[PDB]
């Protein structure tokens, strides 16, 4: 019997968070950049996201301004980010 | 609209094709799909850089505009994928 | 109260068979993480 087209969005779903998720592990350790409004960009190192909306936990966020030790950049906030693996 | 209504075998169908993503504040961005974050939309690109080396660069799914397919891609992008991480 | 019973079911919602697998790499990545977030 076979599988239902739902169970097969189910699995592609699936699929789709776990490489998602290794993206994100695939950040500590990283620089990350951003592409903030107004064509800001800064970068910052990786601490953390949360794993429901897309905020991201940084430490020593370099901006034009300057070196905040600690930020959040919360996701309505950001248009893009980088990283190098 | 139209990226975010999306199911996920259509997000899936995107994967390992390169794209051409325009966002919010015409940001613009051509790569690789690795993924799709089925829970924000957001789009993983990577670029193979002129050094030899790759980027990873997240669009967060409330910012893209439109998602054109610029080339379907051959084995060995996914073989670099797969290494990536 | 089982505060956790509607997010078990809409994760099985949305992934299905897979739900378990997800939720235990989802927990991964937070330990990653919150080791030094």
């Amino acid at each position: 019997a076979q599988e239902s087209l739902e169970s097969q969005e189910q699995r592609a779903r699936a699929a789709l968070r776990e490489r998602y998720l290794r993206s994100l592990l695939a950040m500590v350790g990283h620089q990350v950049s951003f592409t903030l409004h107004e064509g800001v960009r800064v970068a910052a190192h990786f601490g953390a996201t949360d794993l429901d909306v897309a905020n991201f936990y940084v430490s020593q966020l370099q901006t034009p301004i300057g070196v905040q030790a600690e930020a959040l950049l919360r996701c309505s906030d950001i248009i893009s980010y980088t990283f190098k693996p | 609209s139209e990226w975010m209504k999306k199911g996920p075998l259509e997000w899936q169908d995107y994967i390992y094709k390169e794209v051409r993503v325009t966002a919010s504040e015409k940001n613009e961005y051509k790569g690789w799909v690795l993924t799709t974050d089925p829970v924000s939309a957001n789009i993983v690109l990577v670029n193979f850089l002129e050094d030899g080396s790759m980027s990873v660069t997240g669009i967060m799914g409330h910012a893209v505009q439109t998602v054109e397919t610029m080339n379907e891609g051959d084995h060995r992008v996914r073989e670099k994928l797969m290494h990536l991480f | 109260e089982r505060p956790g019973e509607r997010r078990q079911a809409e994760m099985k919602r949305l992934y299905g068979d897979s739900a378990a697998k997800i939720q235990a790499m989802e927990a991964a990545v937070q330990l990653s993480f919150d080791k030094h977030c």
